[PDB]
């Protein structure tokens, strides 16, 4: 059961399938985020709290999007850009990825506070958007992108250079994978699910038109977020378990799990694509603001 | 770095029970950033495997080169 | 009995006006060359208002201006450096007019409260206090102007105008004779006569000293919203809600000529002239502002910079810049 | 150049003050009052120059109420100043079906109230503004309905002369005037002698309106 | 009713002039002050406060 197999089979699919999807995501995300950011910039009236949250989300999505071409270059042939750029890209990727989800969690909390405590909560709704956001979304990311700074070095494998993180004693990998799983889906996921479920609970029996539309929207948001981010973390968990020798099987199972992870993460990188559509282009106020900014 | 395109060196969890008499072919993979991997084909089923170099036979083979 | 006599007198007036009409302005102004298209670019934008803006008035030094909004704040700006000089809170947040004294000492404000508040700016304490409150009207204030530091003229919604006396706080003269609400008022350069335009589509020329009406001009089909004199004081221009402007004549006692276009169907909220009386500014309802020609009736420029209805407009004494305030809570200066 | 520094400091101070005042003022509730027959200001003022402004608080919420029955000018010329209010409280007297207008006996008073409500509800300025409706004189209507059948005002009505279905018919007729069914809602309440449920109903209506406004501000729909 | 008749009678006997003369006077006034008008002829930026 210790016979070694080679990852060349996965490399054959990874060389061709990945960069095209990355290019499509890059184009669509850059177009959407540019439209959103120019609409926000050309607005002269006082910005609401949701406008501030959308401005943070757009900045995070832009930071994530400007990273894809480097990974496309890495996947297609090899690495060329040197140690400094390798480390900088590694640093940017993590902060963008974690901010893009903590912003969603904070938006869900803000909407809960606005819908449930509508008459009373008006000052906390501003405190959570002016002071707590920085101690919220950004400080954990800037404090957890430290492993990339400590150790992320380019190295020669076969003929090609590679920008990959290298771990001492092959444990760091499992502990960091558990960290990724926990931060990605369990810190913001619980808050989002609870707040949106109770909002749906408080907007179910009403017979209004606007209330019905809001109920449909919250369901769409929950379904989109969970369908985007669940299978990727399931695959990561399976890979961590098989690496931790809890599951003892042949390496064809390893190949299948790697294929699953690759396809599912390629699918899940559409969060930067879908966020401007879900959070900006489905609102009447933002539509009116964009129409005014057009002329 | 996305997990999909990360680097994984092949031989993991080497054993220390392979006998010297079962060795049929000798080959060592040249791969850095991991523990040294030697893929020697066995004689029982002609299947390669990576084992740790702490074995007395492995130490003698290393010292005889 | 009296109705027949009044009809006969009106017929005689119409016959005399028709007889006095020998030629129109457009026939004898065709000699002059038309003015080129006016390209006006905004210079400053003033922000700080949180609600609709209903009036404004340039100072006599062409640097300071005052704006009134529904939020209950009367803001005195500084147009040169965008800095705000004063922000006076209001007792009532329903305001529809404001004015700036010729000497820069006092300001005025009025609205749905039927009380004209006069505030003193330059006090010993260096702040603003209520200098006087004028009461006695039975309708909402629509416009108020300062003849001097002591006398103020107001036009109310009960078909009346009043010449007040700030020192005593009591009315001095009352001008009646209209039919509908009075929604405009402008003082002549010599500050001896003023015209008023009411809802009955009739503009009346009053007499401050005598206290009696002198001339009445008709020709409009809807409510008159704005009025202003020619810089020489010999003629004036009226704007109504039926998307038209008209130029009358005091001496000829007859309408001169009209400004209209086939693509305009929204009413006028404010009109103004230039220093030489050549360019006529008109703020229409459709978020726009037009620059007509006082002698050719040809459009020569559009000032499109607002996201909502334009409610007030003004031109400095030297004609350097024009300030427009809209319902978007922004004042914009063009030059 | 100390004058420039002082001017900038003064501008910053009186900009922060205005921002704070606006933030404070955005947290309160404003209501307009309307009525056709008796100006609709009798019951609510006691129950709690040209305009009347009334402040009251209930369960930590500040309500201002604007009464504009002292303005006898044309309604078209000053109603746009009230665009953006939270709600309009319309008062209708139930004991006016058998009465006639003071000016002329041809038009019934409740028909004039219906016309005024139709004009207010379908105005171009008030499209997103909700209407709370009060039906007063419930006991007097109770007494009057038995003596005078509800047929002088509604000839097409076909029902027994009892309070419940007559009141339901009146409420249905008043609510049916609305044409913007998908943008605004009308809350109907019969005022009671106990001056403790009217303010609760107003509080509930204002809370619902605020929730529906926040549903749009947050961008959910 | 008598007040309106009296006002009409009082305002009926006033002096009037030909429309052509007034139009010529307006044209002359407009032409006289065409040299000093910052809106008609834009002022160079050296002396422009804005
Ligand atoms: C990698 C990181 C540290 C780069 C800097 C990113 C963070 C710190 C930047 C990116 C976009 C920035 C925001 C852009 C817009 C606004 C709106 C403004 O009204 C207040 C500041 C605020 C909210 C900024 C705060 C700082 C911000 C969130």
């Amino acid at each position: 059961m210790k016979e070694p197999c080679f990852r060349e089979e996965n490399a054959n699919f990874n060389k061709i399938f990945l960069p095209t999807i990355y290019s499509i995501i890059f184009l669509t995300g850059i177009v959407g985020n540019g439209l959103v950011i120019l609409v926000m910039g050309y607005q002269k009236k006082l910005r609401s709290m949701t406008d501030k949250y959308r401005l943070h989300l757009s900045v995070a999505d832009l930071l994530f999007v400007i990273t894809l071409p480097f990974w496309a270059v890495d996947a297609v042939a090899n690495w060329y850009f040197g140690n400094f750029l390798c480390k900088a890209v590694h640093v940017i990727y993590t902060v963008s990825l974690y901010s893009s989800v903590l912003i969603l969690a904070f938006i869900s909390l803000d909407r809960y506070l606005a819908i449930v405590h509508a008459t009373n909560s008006q000052r906390p709704r501003k405190l959570l958007a002016e002071k707590v956001v920085y101690v919220g979304v950004w400080i954990p990311a800037l404090l957890l992108t430290i492993p990339d700074f400590i150790f992320a070095n380019v190295s020669e494998a076969d003929d090609r250079y590679i920008c990959d993180r290298f771990y001492p004693n092959d444990l760091w990998v499992v502990v960091f994978q558990f960290q990724h799983i926990m931060v990605g889906l369990i810190l913001p996921g619980i808050v989002i699910l609870s707040c949106y479920c109770i909002i749906i609970s408080k907007l179910s029996h009403s017979k209004g038109h606007q209330k019905r539309k809001a109920l449909k929207t919250t369901v769409i948001l929950i379904l989109a977020f969970f369908a985007c981010w669940l299978p990727y973390y399931i695959g990561i968990s399976i890979d961590s378990f098989i690496l931790l020798e809890i599951i003892k099987q042949g390496c064809e199972f390893e190949n299948t799990v790697h294929k699953w992870i690759s396809i599912t993460e390629a699918l899940a990188f559409f969060h930067c694509c879908l966020n401007p559509i879900l959070y900006a282009f489905l609102g009447a106020k933002f539509k009116t603001s964009a129409q005014h900014a057009l002329t | 770095k996305p997990v999909s395109l990360s680097y994984r060196c092949p031989c993991r969890f080497f054993e220390s029970h392979v006998a010297r008499a079962n060795v049929k072919h000798l080959k060592i993979l040249n791969t850095p950033n991991c523990a040294l991997q030697i893929v020697a084909r066995l004689k029982n089923n002609n299947r390669q495997v990576c084992i740790d170099p702490k074995l007395k036979w492995i130490q003698e083979y290393l010292e005889k080169a | 009995q009296l109705r027949q006599e009044a009809e006969q007198l009106k017929n005689q007036i119409r016959d005399a006006r028709k007889a006095c009409a020998d030629a129109t302005l457009s026939q004898i102004t065709n000699n002059i060359d038309p003015v080129g298209r006016i390209q006006m670019r905004t210079r400053r934008t003033l922000r700080g208002h949180l609600a609709k803006i209903y009036a404004m008035h340039w100072g006599t030094d062409s640097r300071l201006l005052v704006s009134a909004s529904q939020d209950g704040k009367l803001i005195i700006w500084d147009s040169y450096t965008t800095n705000k000089v004063h922000a006076i809170p209001l007792r009532s947040s329903w305001v529809m007019t404001c004015a700036y004294a010729p000497s820069g000492n006092y300001v005025a404000c009025g609205g749905l409260d039927n009380i004209c508040s006069i505030y003193n700016l330059k006090t010993r304490e260096g702040n603003v206090r209520v200098s006087r409150e004028l009461a006695g009207h039975t309708g909402y204030l629509s416009c108020c102007r300062f003849l001097d530091d002591n006398q103020i003229v107001t036009s109310s919604g009960d078909t009346t105008c009043a010449l007040w006396d700030i020192e005593t706080g009591q009315q001095t003269t009352t001008f009646t004779g209209h039919t509908g609400d009075v929604m405009s008022l402008s003082l002549a350069p010599d500050t001896r006569l003023f015209v008023s335009g009411a809802c009955d589509a009739s503009a009346k020329l009053w007499d401050v000293r005598e206290g009696m009406c002198r001339q009445t001009f008709t020709g409009h089909e809807s409510d008159i919203n704005a009025i202003c004199f020619f810089p020489n004081g010999n003629a004036f221009a009226t704007g109504s809600d039926d998307a038209t402007c008209r130029l009358f004549d005091l001496r000829a006692d007859q309408e001169l000529m009209t400004y209209s276009h086939d693509n305009i169907i929204c009413g006028i909220t404010s009109v103004s002239f230039s220093k030489s009386g050549r360019l006529l500014l008109a703020g229409y309802d459709d978020f726009n502002c037009n620059v007509w020609d006082a002698l050719k009736a040809d459009r020569a420029g559009v000032l499109a910079g607002h996201d909502n209805r334009v409610s007030c407009l003004g031109v400095t004494d030297d004609g350097m810049a024009v300030a427009t305030g809209s319902w978007d809570s922004f004042l914009k200066i063009w030059n | 150049s100390a004058e420039d520094k002082a001017a900038v400091e003064r501008s910053k101070m009186i900009d922060r003050n205005l921002r704070e005042d606006g933030e404070k003022a955005a947290r309160e509730v404003k209501l307009l009052l309307l009525g056709a027959g008796e100006s609709g200001k009798c019951t609510i003022v006691k129950q709690m120059t040209g305009i009347v402004e009334t402040h009251f608080t209930f369960k930590d919420l500040h309500f201002k109420m604007f009464d504009v029955t002292a303005q006898r000018s044309e309604r078209k010329k000053w109603i746009h100043c009230f665009e953006g209010v939270t709600a309009i409280i319309f008062c209708v007297a139930l004991s006016d079906y058998d009465l006639v207008l003071a000016e002329d006996e041809e038009m019934n008073r409740m028909h004039a109230s219906m016309k005024l409500f139709d004009s207010i509800c379908n105005n171009k300025w008030f499209t997103d503004t909700s209407i709370i409706l009060f039906l007063n004189k419930k006991d007097l209507f109770e007494e009057k309905i038995k003596k005078s059948p509800l047929t002088i005002c509604y000839p097409e009505y076909a029902g027994s002369n009892t309070y419940e279905e007559a009141a339901a018919y009146i409420q249905c007729q008043f609510e049916d005037l609305n044409k913007r069914k998908d943008t605004k809602e009308i809350y109907t309440h019969f005022t009671c002698s106990t001056d403790t449920k009217n303010v609760q109903f107003v509080f509930d209506a204002v809370t619902d309106v605020i929730i529906k406004n926040n549903l749009k501000d947050c961008g959910l729909f | 009713a008598r007040k309106l008749v009296e006002q009409l009678k009082m305002e009926a006997n006033i002096d009037r002039i030909k429309v052509s003369k007034a139009a010529a006077d307006l044209m002359a006034y407009c032409e006289a002050h065409a040299k000093e008008d910052p809106l008609l002829t834009p002022v160079p930026a050296s002396e422009n406060p804005f």
